[PDB]
């Protein structure tokens, strides 16, 4: 009986996004949602859900649906997705082998690009080990790669865990940036609020 | 749907200063680039400046480095650009352009425009 | 420095007619340009920001193409409310933003 739509648009439009080590979540809830305006959309370079054909999202009802968005490199985009090891994948964002969605990903080189070097998007390198899936990573301790100890001492032993792109335009196809939505969706035994454009 | 109106436009002997502003109402001035062009009266258009989306990252044209100082008042969606030490070229008409993305030297484009101010720089 | 070179200088067309105009670049630009619509009486506007992509809010009728150091802009029917000059930018090297000349276009 819920009639609205829900904001797609500030999570797709958006001006500017997170980091890869900071990706933004968003509750999505009470909504009439169309998919196909999405689908249809021929702005996104990969559309990959796994375990649902993406068609069908129409008359799929869930209970809520989470928004994930961060700006990952070009031959990066691979690391995102089930079963996967990377540089991101343990260290930066991890999926179940589970997981239940779709991923959008579309080229990013006319916002992300300054011919200076944009330097707003940060990654990490190095951690004690590797993280469990859908948590996150803020904290900024200098790393322990050695004997010698750090006292809030950047050196030799301590490294920063955290690295920045050196996005450019004139960067290779590779190497630019691009701006990943995820979307997972979860359903048990509650009552679903996320349902899509059927006449009762 | 965007409205960019100027001020500023008038008689200035060469050497003096003039103060621009621009208002902003038809949309979000918080997060987005703003530029300054300029048109000869017999030329074709050409870029003076820009800002970022915050007061951060400021770029200058080559002909107008060390003269020209643009502002940014996010708080009234407002931004203002400081010309001083005036020549007689500078009689061009200059319009307050709108940047797609939030920084200054990006590939993206001037989407919105507006009616420039026209100046003049003679005795 | 790079020099942006506008091949036209003056067309002529009729209410049923069909032109195009193009822009060459000295440098390799990879599909980074713009047209802009100079009405000579009020503020111009955008048309095509990228090399094929057309902004919301103006007729599709317009189409452009090219890529490299080629670039061309073609008008299908050249209605009555056309008459204007373009100007074909290029935002890809050092010298930000760097406008070609003016094309103009009277139709009779």
């Amino acid at each position: 009986n819920i009639t609205n739509l829900c904001p797609f648009g500030e999570v797709f439009n958006a001006t500017r996004f997170a980091s890869v080590y900071a990706w933004n979540r968003k509750r999505i809830s009470n909504c009439v949602a169309d998919y196909s305006v999405l689908y249809n959309s021929a702005s996104f370079s990969t559309f990959k859900c796994y375990g649902v054909s993406p068609t069908k999202l129409n008359d799929l009802c869930f209970t809520n649906v989470y928004a994930d968005s961060f700006v990952i490199r070009g031959d990066e985009v691979r690391q995102i997705a089930p079963g996967q090891t990377g540089k991101i994948a343990d260290y930066n964002y991890k999926l179940p082998d589970d997981f239940t969605g779709c991923v959008i990903a579309w080229n990013s080189n006319n916002l992300d690009s300054k011919v200076g070097g944009n330097y707003n998007y940060l990654y990490r390198l190095f951690r004690k080990s590797n993280l469990k899936p859908f948590e996150r990573d803020i904290s900024t301790e200098i790393y322990q790669a050695g004997s010698t100890p750090c006292n809030g001492v950047e050196g030799f032993n301590c490294y920063f865990p955290l690295q920045s792109y050196g996005f450019q335009p004139t960067n290779g196809v590779g190497y630019q940036p691009y701006r990943v939505v995820v979307l997972s969706f979860e359903l048990l035994h509650a009552p679903a609020t996320v349902c899509g454009p059927k006449k009762s | 749907e965007v409205q960019l109106v100027e001020s500023g436009g008038g008689l200035v002997q060469p050497g003096r200063s003039l103060r621009l502003s621009c208002a902003a109402s038809g949309f979000t001035f918080d997060d987005y680039a703003m530029h300054w062009v300029r048109q000869a009266p017999g030329k074709g258009l050409e870029w003076v400046s820009g800002i970022s989306w915050n007061s951060d990252s400021i770029d200058y044209a080559d002909s107008v480095k060390g003269r020209f100082t643009i502002s940014r008042d996010n708080a009234k969606n407002s931004l203002y650009l400081q010309m001083n030490s005036l020549r007689a070229e500078d009689t061009a008409l200059y319009y307050c352009a709108k940047d797609r993305g939030y920084e200054i030297l990006t590939p993206a484009s001037f989407d919105y425009w507006g009616q420039g101010t026209l100046v003049t720089v003679s005795s | 420095d790079i020099q942006m070179t506008q091949s036209p200088s003056s067309l002529s067309a009729s209410v049923g007619d069909r032109v195009t105009i193009t822009c060459r670049a000295s440098q390799s630009i990879s599909s980074y340009l713009n047209w802009f619509q100079h009405k000579p009486g009020k503020a111009p506007k955008l048309l095509i920001y990228g090399a094929s992509s057309l902004q919301s809010g103006v007729p599709s009728r317009f189409s452009g193409s090219g890529s490299g150091t080629d670039f061309t802009l073609t008008i299908s029917s050249l209605q009555p409310e056309d008459f204007a000059t373009y100007y074909c930018q290029q935002s890809y090297s050092t010298p930000p933003y760097t406008f070609g000349q003016g094309t103009k276009l009277e139709i009779k």
